């Protein structure tokens, strides 16, 4: 060219050059213009040096002790790109495909700009244990399910031929989640006084029905029909009828002398709505109820509990009033495999056993 | 994971004199820079050389 | 040859390639091309040097490592000749015989004609996802299945070794056709006004029995002794016997009265027949269902139901009426395979 | 390059060791692979064949153990795989053999060979007895019997914390079995008279016992019998099998589960009239 | 969590002087600054010194 | 890790003048080939003088 080296840029990356007016600019490889960035020196080449991650521009890599086998091929962060037109088509439920894009984004600042056949199974390794190290266990196992899943789809479009995700191990999580007794439940319910009028109404709605704090701000007064409440899941899709003359003695509370005060008191089209009349959101009740934890003073071992958790408590409670059988129809689960580990207590409660 | 200059050195292709170390520091010759944390630099677990010509 | 030995081809590295501006550039031994390896003199013949030797193993008693040699195959299209013809010889259904060879043909004309041992993985996604993306999920999971059996009873022939169509993924569609109600089955029968009389039977004999428009339209009056209704179903070939005593009180039907309608009105042979008083096929019967649909105006969430739904309807009504292992009991279900009420239990 | 079998065996060990599990545990596995050491030659692991680890593996299924060759042929699988995430190798050949299949041949214990193996224990110290005994009313493993205090009675209760699972329960000092002739309270009471210490079960100078001893001199007891079995004679850990057994018949089956500390489910069954 | 002088200066990367944390303390080389309790200075977790200092 | 050109070249049986050994480099005679630091080659501890025609 008409300028191969110069003493400007003598102290300069590749990219990134220095004009009369002492200012730099970088250059852009897709059409061969460039942006001011920069009045210093050691700023602007420390600015245009980690867009330069990717001199391939010369350099190779490797790391202690490892083998070879490559030849030649494309990108690969532009695969996160395809993966995502892919995803897309698979027909999925609009917040499914929300929580895949916060891991693909959470690769994309993990690994860096590679090839694919490039990104050793070590190099997975390396960041999938930097999450650990965090505490972060129950995250790891779920990018490196994505990550599996996305090199999967690959190697069926000629690109990859293995698959190195499958070669190291997922992170085992151990739930640290407390569950919450009966004895708690009334010393939420007492500081719950603070707050709104709706909070203390679905919370005991949201154990004497033991549904999900989603559904249950779905429930509508037109849904109740003779008697029935007609309750219909979101995340399974399962339909169930609900009696209105259900009733926990473990905390005096009435079915139908629940679902009476929410017509007074709160008055509206959705039996739980705010002092506005109108339905809240999901993150919103939960929310709250939060409040109503701290502000109380309690202590426990671990991750305090939560307003899902009163569908656990309802579960145990129906147990010994009723029946097993009886609280597992009405969670709107089936199986043979959560009925026992929704039962648990996780290391807080002695398995007291008596002469029976 | 961080390391010193001399330790630095001692985990190289080939270590040479703390005087040479330093001028590549001053220099900007390595990917990242060590940012000196008091009176010592603290290189980078991957702080490798560049080397850069005319 | 034209070449032979020159200048900047005495550094030494095979495949070299120094250009007029000083710039390496690495031949291909399979097209000719090359690339722009780099601008240095001692590093391009390194990243040449290394390609002209291959390298793998490290120190042993004179290794292997095997990656040329090659030869003797067949071609897809050819291979694809007579790939038929041993379905043929298969045994099976004539039909489902012809919708195998329509997937066939799909991939005659969806797939280039070369060596079977050089269809890419690639390839074969670039052809399936072609399908996917024109809505056409369920037919890319037909064409990849076949195609997938096309290449295992090649290797087991001894052509291809390795099956490329078993690394790609089956898409997963979701049905579309809606469902029928029992209301939305009232104003058909009434917009069914136009169209003949054997429509009415039809309808209703569809769903007093639930039987398949395939095995209705070969009902004979033969196969009714004294109370019951002998019907070989075609399908699977379950052999069930329909008393002719029952009767839905969703829709105000009794079996008894249709079949009698059916022996006045039409006349023939067979329960369903023509204005002619004879057979009627398959697709005649359920063609003109579809005539009341468009005429009744009545719009659903995607595809509209069909005469087949009548069966599932005639399930759905039963299964209300009196129970469920009867239901089972009439479409000709064998095995198992909206809102239950939950009482205090 | 820097490869070979047993240089990546030091460096696996390690990588063990930061798992975070259990002393005995690791153990376990360390004994595994010392086994692997004088096993197999020390060589690349890309030169290790798969027929070289099955030579291996079938010399000690031949011998008759069975099941040390399916943890070792496990352990020895994991080190390759955790090898490969490192980059060292491509592939686990070791993923192509198979386990063989072992079949236990423990024998159980019946009500009448306790009763001879206990009058039997006359010659054994004072401590046996009250540990058949305990064993048996409680139902709980030798592990945790050895490390029961006076102090983890609470108000009629048995507050005690299984060191295997980490289940805990309450066992009441109420219980007692119909078919041998034995009481939990009389047994605790024969404890604090006889033995008396800090914890149930002590040794004739008044300190706590290994739990290795326990079972030690109950099998001195077991050949002294002179009662004969089907494969291997039962051990002390037939206590608590034959616990449950008895009890499933005496009170019910909910309640076996829940002595011995299990939470989920997981011979001759009889055909109602409906 | 808040570390002490010595607990703070005994996880960096090189320990240094107990007189020397102190004089970062003053020189606001510490990001973000600790916190006066009793006699001693209480460092954040996440606290790193840093150059404020552009030449 | 690796060894000077000096270093390599003491080690040898017939230790030839600096310039023949540095020749050997230039005409790839030695492989595993020696990689060039700054101003020096520092060859490999199994490096050898591989004689070919």
């Amino acid at each position: 060219m008409g300028r191969r080296r110069s003493h400007e840029r003598r102290d300069l990356p590749p990219n990134l050059y220095i004009r009369n007016n002492g200012y730099y600019c970088y250059r852009d490889p897709r059409t061969g213009k460039e942006f001011g960035l920069g009045r210093d020196r050691r700023i602007a080449i420390t600015e245009a040096i980690q867009a330069n991650i990717e001199l391939f521009s010369g350099h190779k890599h490797k790391p202690l002790t490892a083998r070879i086998n490559s030849d030649n091929s494309v990108t690969l962060h532009s695969w996160l790109d395809r993966y995502e037109k892919i995803l897309a088509s698979r027909g999925i439920k609009q917040k499914t495909l929300i929580n895949y894009m916060s891991k693909i984004k959470a690769i994309r600042r993990g690994l860096p700009d590679a090839p694919l056949e490039d990104i050793t199974t070590k190099e997975i390794a390396a960041m999938l244990n930097g999450y650990i190290d965090e505490g972060k266990a129950a995250s790891a196992k779920l990018i490196r399910s994505t990550l599996s899943d996305a090199f999967r789809e690959a190697i069926a479009e000629g690109h990859i031929t293995t698959n190195h995700v499958a070669a190291t191990r997922a992170a085992k999580s151990e739930v640290r989640r407390s569950r919450l007794t009966a004895d708690e439940y009334l010393k939420i319910y007492q500081a719950a006084e603070s707050s709104p009028c709706w909070l203390r109404l679905a919370m005991e709605l949201a154990v004497v029905t033991g549904q999900r704090v989603g559904d249950l701000c779905e429930m509508k007064w037109s849904d109740i029909v003779d008697g029935y409440l007609y309750v219909e899941q979101s995340k399974t899709g399962v339909k169930i009828a609900i009696p209105t003359a259900l009733h926990i003695d473990a905390l005096g509370i009435s079915m139908k002398e629940t679902l009476d005060k929410c017509k007074e008191i709160l008055g509206g089209e959705t039996i739980i709505a705010s002092t506005r009349r109108e339905p809240l959101s999901s993150g919103t009740v939960s929310r709250y109820f939060m409040r109503a934890r701290k502000a109380s003073g309690l202590s426990f071992e671990g991750d305090p509990p939560t307003f899902h958790e009163l569908r656990s408590l309802s579960a145990r409670l129906y147990e010994k009033q009723i029946s097993d059988k009886f609280a597992q129809h009405l969670l709107g689960h089936k199986s043979d495999t959560m009925a026992s580990q929704y039962r648990d207590d996780r290391g807080r409660e002695w398995d007291k056993i008596e002469i029976k | 994971m961080y390391l010193t200059l001399q330790e630095w050195n001692a985990r190289q292709r080939r270590p040479r004199s703390l005087e040479t170390v330093r001028r590549w520091v001053r220099e900007s010759r390595i990917f990242p820079p060590p940012v000196k944390d008091g009176r010592e630099y603290l290189f980078h677990e991957s702080a490798v050389k560049v080397d850069l010509n005319r």
